[PDB]
């Protein structure tokens, strides 16, 4: 049929940016005037309405995307064809392309951030505007995404069907050990050559050794 | 805008602060006012807090609204740290110069190196003006004035950007020359050195000598401009 | 035709796709993971200009930097033969602490990007990279690469630093430019005294500072780097294991 | 007749015998390592009413607690899918303990209860079992199985230690009779100053001094629960050699 | 005949628990007035004699242990039936209720002790009452049973007879590493219980396993 | 032919004694007046002298070393007889011989030297006289020689030829990571390899039969 579709990513690079160029644009507004008392009522209905918010709905969307994935798994999934592989190979590494744009803003933007708003207060507590947006948000979402890429695989590549890629494993649990020091997860290399492997595999002799030479 | 939060105790039995005063509560950009006052170092200073042997005059304010230009305490300019005895008084002042319009809480502040900040009274100051406008300057040792408030900043970004864009470059070479998967593939067959052979190495051979000769020149022409700098102050 | 694509169009519009996807995805990724490492150990003395001394910043700085230069270059190198390892991961950090000095330390708190500039890593990421490209070899690398690494930060980083080092008098003290800045835009939790920077000792002789700091960064980095080539190489790792 | 065994009652009551012998055996044991390993670190805190504070002791207790309980499932539950691991390794600890403080801390040199009482720890190795019987997984035990563990150590002690924080003035001070229990029941070698116990900061803000303490403990247990599974692993280790 | 026994077991743990009830007893009587003063002549008569004794009679029953059951190890020991196998298993399970319970006395019940007693002194040497018991007999006493086990299972089960099991090696020579701090752990018994529970599951058929036991 | 020659080795270890007893008695001479003041021109021309001289003498004797060694390396290495092998087994012992003299004075004599050297000065820079002699004389003098033997190993004899000794790889780059504050016991693992070869080469008759 299309073994590249790509909407899928434009939609979660789209919805993701955006949301967080939202969220850039709105802490510039209510930083400044908002969030420097953390006694004042302002800091409640601002910040405190964010954080309780986003992380009852977070653990819902995490479970939630996790549910649907082992629901739609493919129960015959080693009856796969090369063409519906290869097109879920490809679902795969959007999912992961994805993964690397959370894994920007919330390691990236939203950590170093926090570095320069220390200079800028003194605290009341440790859920200030930046730890808000950093611990919890930014983070957990790029925690739910590497739990949906290794489910989606999981559930739809026989490869990460049976058994558990370890290169994957450490992707999608690093993140709940990132939350002390506040080891790393460049674990993205074995399962990018993990997908590798298969696409290997799926261009015949022809395709291969031949075509791309 | 702390404080409140600080521990009721040590926020009691550490600096006292007496006399505290702003020059004035409303300024213009680029206009001076000063913070001041006195401070009394409590004689039974708690366990908690390291002795305020190395501290530090401060003004408690959300980032440079207000830049400051000088500041005293115990009759000392005090940019670097300064040593409080226990059981003494300490007056202190703090020239400040508004750069952000808007109305700022702006506190009196010492920071203890074994123990953190100690937050004084703050006030209120409206400042007016266009932020555009704010403008420092400042003196060197030859003579000539500089606006602090964007010197420098462009010979940072001349380096900068053209080294990023120069990896970059580097990067996109290799990546199209070669392709990510058709590499992994001939790596993964055997060959490999079909990925990489002289000239290959020529071409990596003459941009890091390009490299070099970029850094050696970039070197020596910053160290004609700037030939007599020192080392930053610290102690 | 050649399956499971329809024909050589499908073919090479995938790969050359595909190829794209992975590039970006790893390229941060890497950056991340790179800029928590980096921001949470080298701190720090890259966020400041009034920590950008002569003998902590050119020390901890090459050292804590070399990690992720080496460990990508493990996958580049090893898998692809591929030879921007060092670049590849020494790029994303710039691009992201810069777009964050940029749009966050000033955009967002206003202070100057003369406060709050990164330091430059490119040229020595490139000189790790052609070590790797000439000779073939990782212990190479590890040994001259790594050297080249650490003497060419400080000279690679000079002509950024140079200007805020004139000096000033103020108040009848001597400053350098770089302290002032610290100075005048005032952060609320940065006393002069948690810098880290060289204060002086009774054992400098010379005049040497830098050139000790130098060689210092550059033989520790040669340890790190063997340490995190083959970190690079278990990150790589493919096993699929059984149960959890 | 089933050989080894002449009978079907001497097969079954030989089973039920050696089960027995095997629990009993492995009950202490477990709890001699876990005793010895948990005295010399977590102390010390559990000793001394005095000593239960609000930052220290629900920090090393949880994390160094969480140690043999981890280990202690990944022999119960990977051999036997025996769900009681953790309470199997805490109710030992915990026996031990009472038995000490009461046949030795009392009855040998009449220290009063009240001074020397242990920790409570068997509902977080509840949770942490329950945990593993639910999920069959000890990758989820090591996360919320073990933030479960830090979360629930001050509540479930709270009912054993609120009685001694009621306040007393002595001589114009304020004191716990926590403070005055330990201060009358006079310890050679246990002077006020070596506690080492919360005394303040110019940082804490709030308020939030135990549960900032509860899931501190509750995060770094998770580190340590994953490092003492494993080695609960390796410890079961069936491995033959050929030499010494 | 019989493959469970037990007859051995109740002796030692009879034997030991009974020995430390006396030791503990004697020391609520001799630990107040006689293990105070450590430089009074009553402390010579009272606990320097214990320290004197235990250390080379501990030290002759662990060897004397030792090369009885070498030299009483089946010399044939591949020959063994299922039923004597099973037996001898049953035997070994025997020596380690009673490591544990050492091991119980040794490393909880006068450790811990210890603990109470520096707060009750402030020394005149390392041989205290305390030391004495702890680190001079308790310890010593778990220790030589743990390697009693370890030659057990070496001189009578083939399993244990060619090679070395490791988690065992651990088991017998980590007590000696223990008088390191003060100044790793043995729960290396982990290994040789599922050692033991492989050759059970062997020695009982196809039929009281799959069927039998279900 | 003869399998043990030894004329290499004497050269070398003659060479390499001599050499140091020079140093060593011209660093008594020029020591004490001329190396205590590191602001003194004395100081330029009896120390800095040979700072100069040995750094770049010391890395064109090290590539030369590694190159010829290279290129006189037998290109059909697996054709080797016995004999051949034999002779070039103890050809690499003698190597080893002078590594291990070159390993006694840079790492024990001049090292420990400069122990007694720091309590003769207070230091003007740290081109002392010691560590002019020390770390940039003696040490890449070993280090020259340890990648000689690694080279005549690789170029000469099939087992080193293929594959990468670990030990001898250990060996002969572990000396660039002692400029650093591991240990290079890693020619425990070469001769192992050598006796290997050794109890190979002489047949069951030599061995269990005439050596017993
Ligand atoms: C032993 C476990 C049992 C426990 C049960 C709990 C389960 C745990 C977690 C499971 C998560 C697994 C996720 C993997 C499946 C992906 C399926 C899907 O939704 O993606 C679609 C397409 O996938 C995409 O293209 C993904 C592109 C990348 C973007 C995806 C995520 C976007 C997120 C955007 C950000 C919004 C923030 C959300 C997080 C808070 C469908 O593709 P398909 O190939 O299955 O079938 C197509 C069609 O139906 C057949 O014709
Ligand atoms: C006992 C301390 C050392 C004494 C000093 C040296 C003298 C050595 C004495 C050796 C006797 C120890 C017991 C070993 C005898 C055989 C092993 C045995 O114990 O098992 C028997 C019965 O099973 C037992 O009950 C096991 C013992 C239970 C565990 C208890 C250990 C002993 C307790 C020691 C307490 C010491 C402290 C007392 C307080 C001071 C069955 O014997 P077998 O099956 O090996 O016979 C086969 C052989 O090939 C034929 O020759
Ligand atoms: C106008 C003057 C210009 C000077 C030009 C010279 C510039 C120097 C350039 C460096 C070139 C390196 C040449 C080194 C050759 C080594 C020889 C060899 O490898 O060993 C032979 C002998 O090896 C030995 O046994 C030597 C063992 C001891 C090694 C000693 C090394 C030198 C020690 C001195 C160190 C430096 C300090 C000295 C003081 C300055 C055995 O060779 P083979 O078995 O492969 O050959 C086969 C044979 O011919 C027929 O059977
Ligand atoms: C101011 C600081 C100076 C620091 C300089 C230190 C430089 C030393 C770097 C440490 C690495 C030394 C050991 C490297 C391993 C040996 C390299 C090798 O394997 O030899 C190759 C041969 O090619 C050459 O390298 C020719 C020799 C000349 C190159 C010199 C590199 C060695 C460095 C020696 C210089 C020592 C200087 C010391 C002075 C301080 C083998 O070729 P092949 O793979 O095709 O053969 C097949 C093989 O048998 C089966 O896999
Ligand atoms: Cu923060
Ligand atoms: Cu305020
Ligand atoms: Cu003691
Ligand atoms: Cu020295």
């Amino acid at each position: 049929e299309s073994v590249v579709d790509l909407r899928g990513m434009w939609i979660g690079l789209v919805l993701l940016n955006v949301f967080y160029l939202i969220v850039r644009i709105y802490e510039q507004v209510f930083g400044w005037r908002a969030g420097l008392d953390s006694f004042a009522p302002e800091f409640q209905t601002y910040w405190m309405s964010i954080l309780w918010t986003e992380i009852p709905l977070e653990l819902v969307s995490g479970l939630g995307l996790a549910g649907y994935l082992w629901k739609t798994r493919d129960r015959n999934v080693d009856a796969v064809t090369p063409r519906e592989e290869m097109r879920r190979l490809v679902v795969l590494v959007q999912w992961l392309v994805v993964y690397g744009i959370a894994i920007y803003w919330g390691a990236s933007f939203f950590t170093e951030q926090d570095g320069t708003w220390h200079m800028t207060v003194i605290r009341d507590t440790d859920f200030t505007p930046s730890h808000i947006i950093e611990f919890y948000m930014s983070y957990p979402i790029y925690s739910v995404i590497a739990v949906g890429a290794f489910f989606y695989a999981k559930t739809r590549i026989p490869y990460f069907a049976h058994g558990y890629s370890l290169a994957f494993l450490i992707v999608a649990i690093g993140p709940f050990m990132i939350i002390p020091n506040v080891w790393m997860a460049l674990g993205v290399f074995g399962v990018v050559l993990q997908i590798l492997m298969r696409i290997h595999a799926l261009v015949g002799k022809e395709g291969v050794k031949l075509l791309t030479e | 805008h702390g404080e409140k939060s600080q521990q009721a105790f040590l926020r009691m039995r550490t600096l006292n602060w007496y006399d505290v005063q702003w020059s004035k509560t409303t300024v213009n950009v680029n206009e001076e006012m000063v913070l001041s006052g006195k401070v009394h170092v409590f004689s039974a200073w708690p366990q908690a807090v390291a002795n305020p042997r190395v501290s530090f005059l401060n003004a408690g304010e959300p980032g440079p609204v207000l830049v400051r230009t000088a500041q005293f305490i115990g009759e000392q300019f005090a940019p670097r740290s300064v040593s409080l005895e226990i059981g003494k008084d300490y007056a202190f002042s703090i020239n400040l110069r508004g750069r952000r319009a808007g109305r700022w809480h702006v506190h009196a502040q010492i920071n203890v190196e074994g123990g953190g900040p100690i937050i004084g009274p703050g006030q209120w100051i409206e400042i007016k003006g266009d932020m555009k406008d704010f403008t420092d300057p400042v003196t060197l040792l030859d003579g000539s004035t500089v606006d602090l408030e964007h010197y420098g900043i462009s010979r940072v970004y001349a380096w900068h950007l053209p080294w990023m864009a120069v990896g970059a470059a580097w990067i996109f070479f290799w990546f199209v020359r070669k392709g990510i998967i058709t590499s992994y593939i001939r790596v993964a067959e055997g060959k490999a050195d079909d990925v990489i052979g002289d000239d290959d190495r020529r071409i990596g051979a003459i941009v890091l000598a390009l490299t070099i000769l970029a850094t050696i020149v970039g070197y020596a022409v910053t160290n004609s401009t700037f030939p007599r700098t020192i080392p930053l102050q610290a102690g | 035709a050649v399956g499971p694509f329809n024909s050589v169009a499908e073919a090479a519009g995938c790969v050359q796709t595909v190829d794209w996807m992975l590039l970006v995805l790893l390229f941060f990724a890497v950056l991340g993971g790179y800029h928590v490492h980096f921001m949470l150990t080298a701190g720090d003395w890259d966020f400041w200009v009034d920590w950008k001394d002569r003998r902590m910043w050119p020390t901890v700085v090459p050292i804590l930097g070399v990690t992720f230069c080496a460990a990508s270059q493990a996958f580049w190198w090893v898998n692809f033969r591929l030879p921007f390892g060092a670049v590849f991961a020494a790029l994303g950090l710039l691009i992201g602490e810069w777009i964050n000095r940029y749009v966050n330390f000033w955009g967002w708190t206003y202070f100057p990007i003369s406060l709050v500039f990164p330091s430059a890593l490119i040229v020595p990421a490139i000189w790790l990279d052609v070590i790797l490209l000439l000779s073939g070899s990782y212990v190479i690398t590890a040994v001259v690469g790594s050297l080249g690494w650490g003497l060419l930060f400080y000279p690679n980083n000079w002509p950024a630093i140079a200007a805020f080092h004139q000096a000033t008098e103020q108040h009848g003290q001597l400053m350098t430019l770089a302290d002032l800045i610290g100075f005048h835009f005032v952060r609320t939790s940065m006393p002069e005294y948690i810098r880290m920077v060289e204060r002086g000792t009774l054992r400098t002789f010379g005049k040497d500072v830098v050139p000790v700091a130098a060689f210092f960064s550059g033989f520790v980095s040669m340890m790190v780097y063997f340490l995190w080539w083959f970190m690079g190489r278990w990150y790589s790792t493919t096993k699929v294991i059984d149960t959890i």
